[PDB]
């Protein structure tokens, strides 16, 4: 009566939960940029987009985000985010290590330079070659922080 | 050097070395650190890396084999009371400040 | 440090990484302008004119 | 364990400097730091914690 | 530092193998991957520089 | 009934506690230099505590201070101090790492010497070269111990 | 090598190297291997001995 170890386990596979982790340093930085910095707002498209499996492939169905853990653990300084995903064919199993991409704000008046136009010289320091009004060429040190698709989201320069 | 500027046969003699200068000798209490569960090689490796810029291994940069160095940031080693800003880890997983 | 649930600490949360100097002891300048250079000695036994 | 305690407590460690380079702007204090030196007397070797 | 890096990485090794060069004393050195640690952020995750 | 592990957890995020460790030698030196010799005299602007987040952003509201553990830890050698903070927006989460800024007394009007003039000599304590009204160089023995900016805070001499 | 084969003053011009060949590059997922509990030194000690 009331012994510790189980004798079997029953489980439901539809729907499925995805517990991702996010560092709180990138969580309050989002709240800092969401009011004073590069202003942005998602809207009704902040439900979710899909996730990425173990082999790097993409899941066909997208999920939904409802939050479940406002608490920072001491070892890593990271909060936990819960998401619910439909699993009609049991392609997802409990315990799999996955990568879910969430939705940050929507940046307006964003500048996206192509990959071949940007280079990295000595001391790192990502730069590009521009043409001014006198048809000269200049080198501009830019602050390219992330890649979106086939472009770099450049924020200065 | 007391009998140096007085001599008429010699002029502008000087030591080619440098004059003595102050230096900061810190002493750790190995009895108290060992009673606090702190290993001593951890204290040695903390003070050798965090202030003394240890050398880890090599890396490649534009096809040339260069180095990677490890040291604390500039604003954490400028003053003698900044040395209390560093922490070691004792054997039960807690963090001990350096001025303990 | 990576926990089994996916939380992790990378080397941008405890440090800041960048290409700096190997040694910061010696530094030169030329007529006020920032400059560096290599001073060339001579091996003994070899002629200093060629 | 004795050979490990001796090799951990009888060392000479490169500690560093109190105003070393690259320093913060406006630094005026500069002095080398004397860490743990090697042991000299026999009573210093008798006082090694096992 | 960039001038010293270019002097070391490009012009030092040709100038170090000609007739009569026995020593060179370049002011500054090449680049290095400097990793500056933060003691507060190291304390926040229970880590050491080791 | 009365099992160990919980089923869920509910927490209250307004106000919030900040628990802060301070080594026992620090308060021992502080209470040595406070009530004897040197003048500290904290003086009723001492319960105010402002805390700084991990990204260096100053939290806008201030909070009180209320001590709650007069015992040092045998492992770390530190005493715990406890503070309250208003959290009306839930910007702070339980488990975050912060930096509290206490005020350890306010020294009165005395003295602050520059670091270029104060030096070390005579195999021990600190010295400084002063001139008298007769324009003679006189050596003085100082008791400088700590640094404010590029200045020593001297106490004697 | 093709601008030399059109020149009539030379014959049997060739390199003394070797032709390029396929190489099997394996990548490991350090995030996944550390989340599974496998330490990253053991992966190097396995692939460099086996």
């Amino acid at each position: 009566n009331g012994q510790a170890n189980a004798m079997a386990t029953v489980q439901q596979l539809d729907p499925i939960y995805v517990d991702v982790t996010q560092p709180s340093t990138a969580l309050l930085r989002l709240r800092r940029e969401l009011a004073s910095g590069q202003l942005e707002r998602a809207g009704d498209n902040a439900a979710k987009v899909s996730l990425k499996l173990e082999d790097g492939s993409q899941y066909p169905l997208e999920g939904r985000l409802e939050f479940s853990e406002v608490s920072v653990d001491e070892g890593t300084g990271s909060v936990t985010i819960r998401a619910v995903f439909p699993n009609p064919n049991n392609e997802l199993l409990p315990g799999m290590f996955v990568h879910a991409q969430l939705q940050e704000g929507v940046k307006q008046k964003a500048i996206l330079a192509p990959q071949q136009g940007v280079t990295r010289d000595l001391k790192g320091q990502a730069t590009a070659l521009v043409v001014n009004a006198q048809n000269k060429v200049e080198l501009r040190v830019i602050k390219a922080d992330r890649v979106i698709g086939d472009k770099w989201l450049v924020t200065e320069g | 050097l007391m009998l140096a500027a007085q001599n008429p046969a010699l002029q502008r003699v000087r030591p080619n070395g440098m004059s003595d200068e102050p230096q900061y000798k810190l002493e750790i209490d190995d009895e108290k650190a060992s009673a606090l569960g702190v290993s001593l090689a951890d204290i040695n490796s903390t003070v050798s890396i965090a202030w003394g810029s240890s050398y880890v291994n090599d890396f490649i940069d534009r096809g040339r084999v260069k180095r990677v160095y490890l040291q604390g940031r500039p604003d954490a080693r400028m003053n003698p009371d900044d040395l209390s800003k560093w922490y070691v880890r004792n054997d039960k997983g807690e963090m001990v400040p350096f001025n303990a | 440090k990576v926990n089994p649930d996916g939380s992790q600490v990378r080397l941008k949360d405890v440090a800041d990484v960048g290409l700096g100097g190997q040694d910061y002891s010696i530094n030169a300048q030329f007529n006020g302008s920032p400059a560096s250079g290599i001073a060339i000695k001579l091996a003994t036994g070899a002629n200093a004119l060629d | 364990d004795v050979s490990s305690a001796i090799q951990a407590q009888n060392v000479q460690i490169s500690s560093g400097q109190l105003g070393g380079l690259p320093a913060v702007k406006g630094q005026q204090l500069n002095a080398t730091i004397i860490g743990k030196t090697r042991l000299q007397t026999a009573e210093q070797f008798e006082n090694i914690l096992l | 530092e960039d001038l010293s890096n270019y002097i070391v990485s490009n012009i030092q090794d040709p100038l170090s193998r000609t007739k009569g060069v026995g020593d060179f004393q370049v002011f500054g050195s090449q680049y290095s991957m400097r990793i500056w640690l933060d003691p507060a952020k190291l304390n926040s995750y229970q880590l050491t520089p080791g």
